[PDB]
């Protein structure tokens, strides 16, 4: 019922800042959760998707999961997609690929979007702090509402999970 | 092919050629079944059953 | 002189022209492999001549890319080749007729001679337009008809439950295509959802390699076809091609166990390597066959399938009488209705709520898409129905009438307007 | 922070079944939907709801169907769930006559064009064999499939809506949606191995309980 997330390491965590504060804030708020933080500045939009397809190519048989945070501001998601369908990364398959964007849908078998409004950062401010409150508590999804409730009291952002079970970080 | 044209002996010399014949012959002398013989009729269309008109079929 | 034969068996060939014609002038399998003709009403024997081309193609092929063999693997090509078989129909409506075994096809069925019944799912009239067919199971066990068959089901589905077994020699087999898996749905079944587990358990290694392993790959949806004089060999050939890609015990000592005994360790073979279908032409009249009880008969069949006989003795009571209303209600069919209320007296209090497995409303059923103008018309002269009530459950508010007139029936309309005020 | 479902009347179900297609549009039909129908009848009314089936409309008796309860008064009750039973792409569902754009279903219920539901959970469930709005409690589930294997049958409609009822059978009185409908997307692509996979668009700001 629970996605297993005993292996060796508990995947990567690669943020990119394609365009300062928020981004600081989730260095620390991903290291703490035994994260392999692998930070980033301004690129042109054909050499990251070449990026994402080198780290598509690795040895993840030990990692327990994978994040991919996308701090943006005209490159195609799809592009970035392809390289992670789980038939040709053979050891992600069955684990989460964890999609958090800030700025039409691909459907896949295990990902999850958490698309924002560009309007720190509400949006990743609150996912820090929440993330600090309650990690060892509750699951993703809870997570994900309490954050929505927060930045709709203090656009939604939406949640397109095509998850099979449920998260967890302890 | 001249066996075609040529076994038709009792021949109506082109014309419907008996249908009511055709029907009740193949009946009675080689043991059929009248669901057969009546599907056979159908496919031989409409009268007029020429020998050589019908035949005009390879 | 009795030389009625080079007329019949000329026939013959000029009504299976005529259903060569369709499933070589439609479907889009056959335009896109390249193998289609004309739309010309009346074919020829060009229709016959594409086949047994097809049927040449598709063994040859298979011959010279498989092996030359061996003295092993050659004398199997015997005891299969010169072997006796006998097709299975199963079929729920009544075909006995007493002496006298007629089958028709769908596009024969349907001709214009509207005789109650069918089985078909969406897909076959416009890839391959195969419905003037009659199709046939394929029993390799060998030994007589009266022996009740030991195969029940086809590739997945129970069909009827009455077969009707035949011997190959009929004289109307001789321009019926065999092929070795299902037309449409090419596809061996695995070696869990195949029927006789006992015999497949005890081969392990044979059910992995038996299942989903489509045929003619060169578009993915072929399947081949092959004439009387070539399907007997090709069924050989593809068992030498599938057991030189096996590595199992079953591999050697089974099937070259069943060479002294080509009953139920041929058939338990080849019906689980293979699932063959045998093609008819239009209509199967014979005197000969043997109409072996399988199953008992179900209400849902028997009214289904239209077959009285039946169907009068699996009424017992009016408890049942009412349930076989319900069933013809919902289908449209005319003589299972006239024969009911001509053998049952009903009344107004047993039609006021829908049986348990029905999903809608009395009023709702004599007016939905399929029912039929009969019914809803004999219902209303015995005054079981209120031609003016509002629907509850389902769309409610309206009437029978707006039903009527949304789906456009006109005869159905005029009897609503007329027999009430609406 | 749970959602206080607990109103007088917990909330209206509206269920739309498209079956016999008109033959303007060239689909031939869809097979099997009364027993999906049905299904659901069942599953939702044992949920202590007021379903309303309706079937085979089109695209003006939906778009008038769904302003007129629109302007209902769902004061007494504490949500609402609608149901779409059509055929359609990605995000379009068609009617018997022709196409009506999803767009233009949810406007009626944007909160600013009613206040009856402020802040309610407006359930949205679309069986359709992906440009959706967004806007305040809105959980949108959408999938597009007619199984794996087996079509001769039709046995039991779909896999989703089936095995959606099978889950708010038993677990629907101690998990929260969210939950139930991963155990679902779980069931579909196990039982429907050898493709497509349905989709749970989500903007809820609190935890759905059904009790
Ligand atoms: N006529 C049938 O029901 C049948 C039997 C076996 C194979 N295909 C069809």
């Amino acid at each position: 019922n629970s996605y297993k997330m005993d292996y060796p390491e508990m995947g990567l965590c690669i943020i990119i800042n394609n365009k300062d504060v928020d981004a600081a804030n989730l260095r620390e708020t991903f290291r703490n959760l035994k994260y392999e933080v692998r930070n980033k500045n301004d690129l042109t939009r054909e050499e990251i998707v070449e990026l994402m397809r080198d780290v598509s190519k690795e040895d993840h048989s030990k990692r327990s999961s994978f994040v991919c945070v996308l701090l943006s501001h005209p490159v195609d998601l799809k592009k970035i997609t392809n390289f992670f369908r789980g038939d040709r990364c053979r050891s992600l398959t069955g684990k989460p690929k964890l999609f958090i964007i800030q700025a039409k849908i691909p459907v896949e078998a295990d990902f999850l979007y958490a698309y924002s409004t560009a309007p720190g950062s509400w949006f990743i401010q609150s996912l820090c702090a929440m993330l600090k409150q309650y990690a060892d508590k509750l699951e993703f999804m809870h997570i994900l509402t309490r954050v929505n409730r927060k930045v709709a009291t203090e656009q939604i952002p939406c949640i397109v999970s095509m998850l099979t079970k449920e998260l967890y970080f302890y | 092919i001249r066996e075609a044209f040529r076994v038709f002996d009792k021949d109506g010399n082109g014309y419907i050629s008996a249908a009511e014949l055709r029907h009740v012959m193949t009946n009675l002398g080689e043991k059929l079944t009248d669901e057969e013989v009546d599907e056979m009729i159908r496919e031989a269309d409409i009268d007029g059953d020429g020998q050589v008109n019908y035949e005009e079929f390879v | 002189a009795a030389a009625a034969g080079k007329i019949g068996a000329f026939l013959r060939k000029a009504v299976a022209a005529q259903s060569y014609g369709l499933m070589f002038a439609n479907g889009k399998l056959f335009e896109a492999t390249g193998d289609a003709l004309e739309k010309r009403g009346q074919y020829g024997f060009s229709a016959l001549q594409r086949l047994d081309g097809l049927s040449r193609r598709n063994l040859a092929a298979v011959e010279a890319r498989l092996g030359a063999l061996d003295s092993a693997e050659r004398g199997l090509k015997e005891r299969i080749m010169t072997g006796a078989w006998h097709f299975r129909h199963q079929s729920n409506a009544a075909l006995d007729d007493g002496k006298t075994a007629a089958i028709a096809s769908n596009h024969l069925l349907a001709r214009e001679s509207r005789s109650s019944g069918g089985n078909t799912f969406a897909g076959d009239k416009a890839l391959l337009s195969n419905h003037d067919f009659v199709f046939f199971g394929v029993e390799f066990s060998g030994r007589g008809k009266q022996d009740k068959p030991l195969n029940h089901k086809h590739s997945t589905m129970d069909f009827g439950a009455n077969a009707y077994v035949v011997p190959d020699t009929l004289p109307a087999c001789r321009h019926g295509y065999l092929t070795l898996t299902d037309h449409f749905f090419n596809r061996v079944p695995g070696g869990r959802e195949a029927e006789h587990q006992d015999f497949v358990g005890s081969f392990p290694q044979m059910g992995a390699e038996t299942g989903r392993w489509i045929h003619e790959g060169k578009y993915r949806q072929n399947a081949p076809i092959f004439n009387y004089r070539d399907m007997k060999a090709a069924v050989a050939l593809h068992l030498i091609e599938f057991l030189r890609d096996s590595k199992d015990a079953a591999f050697k000592a089974y099937v070259f166990d069943q060479a002294m005994q080509s009953g139920q360790a041929l058939d338990r073979v080849l019906n689980s390597v293979f699932q063959a279908e045998f093609h008819i032409p239009r209509l199967m009249a014979t005197t000969d066959y043997a109409k072996h009880p399988l199953r008992p008969m179900l209400l849902k069949e028997a009214v289904d399938s239209v077959n009285l006989p039946a169907l009068s003795g699996l009424v017992s009571s009016k408890g049942d009488a009412v349930t076989a209303m319900w069933h013809a209600i919902d289908k449209g069919k005319d003589a299972v209705a006239a024969h009911l209320l001509g053998n049952w007296r009903f009344e107004a209090g047993d039609f006021a709520s829908a049986p348990p497995g029905f999903y809608h409303e009395l009023n709702y059923a004599l007016s939905e898409h399929g029912a039929s103008v009969y019914i809803l018309d004999q219902f209303l002269s015995r005054g079981w129905a209120a031609v003016n009530a509002p629907f509850e459950h389902v769309n409610s508010g309206e009437t029978m009438l707006d039903n009527a007139v949304k789906y456009g029936n006109r005869e159905m309309a005029a009897a609503l307007i007329k027999h009430g005020a609406d």
